[PDB]
Formats: structure tokens, C-alpha cells, sequence
């Protein structure tokens, strides 16, 4: 294999460690980019949590057939004679999801701070 | 200046009505766990404590209506003012022209912030009917989040 994948060729394999460590060189890719890197962490968390949040309510009448069957089968619920519609269920699931969305906003603001 | 919205408050009040279950008029951490189980989820007690941290000015260990209203209302400010989610998409744009490459989009969503598997990022692409080519616009995602 005459061709080389990386020009630098510093090492045969690259090791990645989860812990940050006490001392490390910052590195250079264009330092101004690292301002975006701190901001991206809450943005990434909010987008993922928002998508998870929206998917629970995505459909009722035709789609979300499996969810509808699972909800109907459970024993605790009463026959729903009084109200045909079920928004309250949709509101209830998407209400718990936003607590994670809001606390991810606070925690990933803390991740932005590097304290 | 503008009058507060009663129709949106009514959704919040129904959620509050459902959420209280020991029936004392206020929602505590173990009731939130009780709601979670009823949605098929059994999170850790520490998680239930942590996800409540936001809600209260004074930290009263149980959630009163305006604080519950603020928790529910806070999401509405993102819906009403869509600037936060719109800007949250914007910080990932590699070229600055409003179109984001598909290959770039998968790695920064999957491996960063909250971590989600390939099957979960498939739903975001497919259910919004995004095209095979690299240019993906993110304005449509904000509009999908806010139009309905
Ligand atoms: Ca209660
Ligand atoms: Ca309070
Ligand atoms: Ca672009
Ligand atoms: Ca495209």
C-alpha cells in the first residue's frame, strides 16, 4: 500500500480518552471557530430534544397506529365516553419532554461556561 | 404590552389538572414520577429531581400554577419567538449561505449534545421528506416546528 491516507502519519492508530485531563494544549483549527463550538452544545441538545418532543405527537388518525394500540390495551384507562378526542394525552407526554428540553438548556449553558 | 393569551393558558390548566394526583392542588417530584410511569417511563429519582430544577423562583419543592405556567409558557416563547431554534440551526452552517450539507448534518447531531442513534436521525430526515442530495435547508424544519 504505497499511498498513505494521512500526510502527517503521526501514529498507526489514534487513541481517544473520555476524561479531559488536568493539562492539554488548546490546538489550532482557527481559534475563532471554538466560540461556535461552545455555542453548538446547547443548540445540538435543544434540536435533539425538540425532535424527540415533536415525534410523540406526530399523528393520531392514520399514523401512530402502534402507539394507539398500546394506549388502548392498557388496563388502567376507563372507557372514554365523555370526550372523543385525546389532546390531554398528547399534552401530557409533550409536557414531560420539555422538562428535559429546559434543563438541557440550563445544563448546556453550564457546558458553554467551562467552570 | 399585548394581552396575555387565554386560549393557550387553557391547555396549561388542563395539563396542571391531569398532573396533580394526590389532589393537594400542587405538583411535587413523586407526582411527576407517577405521571412518567403512566407514560411507560421509569426514570431515576435523581433525574426526576434534576428535570424540575428550572421551574421555581424560590425553590419550594412543589410546583404552583404560575411556575407550572412558566414551565409550559417557556416552550411557547420558543414557539412564538422562533429565533432560538432558528439560531440553533444557524450555528452549524459551515458555508454561511443557508444550505447545510447532509453528511455534515449526521455527525454533529448523532455524536454531540444529546446522543441519538442512526435510526432516530432517519426519522428527522424521512418524515420531513428531505432530499437525497447534500443541500438541506433548515428553515422548513423551523416552520414544521412552528406552523402546526
Ligand atoms: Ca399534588
Ligand atoms: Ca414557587
Ligand atoms: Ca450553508
Ligand atoms: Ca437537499
Amino acid at each position: 500500500m504505497s499511498y498513505y491516507h494521512h500526510h502527517h502519519h503521526h501514529d498507526y492508530d489514534i487513541p481517544t480518552t473520555e476524561n479531559l485531563y488536568f493539562q492539554g494544549a488548546m490546538g489550532i483549527l482557527g481559534s475563532g471557530q471554538k466560540h461556535f463550538e461552545k455555542r453548538r452544545n446547547p443548540a445540538a441538545g435543544l434540536i435533539q430534544s425538540a425532535w424527540r418532543f415533536y415525534a410523540t405527537n406526530l399523528s393520531r388518525t392514520d399514523l401512530h397506529s402502534t402507539w394507539q394500540y398500546y394506549e388502548r390495551t392498557v388496563t388502567v384507562p376507563m372507557y372514554r365516553g365523555l370526550e372523543d378526542l385525546t389532546p390531554g394525552l398528547k399534552v401530557s407526554i409533550r409536557a414531560v419532554c420539555v422538562m428535559r428540553f429546559l434543563v438541557s438548556k440550563r445544563k448546556f449553558k453550564e457546558s458553554l461556561r467551562l467552570d | 404590552a399585548d394581552q396575555l393569551t387565554e386560549e393557550q393558558i387553557a391547555e396549561f390548566k388542563e395539563a396542571f389538572s391531569l398532573f396533580d394526583k394526590d389532589g393537594d392542588g400542587t405538583i411535587t417530584t413523586k407526582e411527576l414520577g407517577t405521571v412518567m410511569r403512566s407514560l411507560g417511563q421509569n426514570p431515576t429519582e435523581a433525574e426526576l429531581q434534576d428535570m424540575i430544577n428550572e421551574v421555581d423562583a424560590d425553590g419550594n419543592g412543589t410546583i404552583d400554577f404560575p411556575e407550572f405556567l412558566t414551565m409550559m409558557a417557556r416552550k411557547m416563547k420558543d414557539t412564538d419567538s422562533e429565533e432560538e431554534i432558528r439560531e440553533a440551526f444557524r450555528v452549524f452552517d459551515k458555508d454561511g449561505n443557508g444550505y447545510i450539507s447532509a453528511a455534515e448534518l449526521r455527525h454533529v447531531m448523532t455524536n454531540l449534545g444529546e446522543k441519538l442513534t442512526d435510526e432516530e436521525v432517519d426519522e428527522m430526515i424521512r418524515e420531513a421528506d428531505i432530499d437525497g442530495d447534500g443541500q438541506v435547508n433548515y428553515e422548513e424544519f423551523v416552520q414544521m416546528m412552528t406552523a402546526k
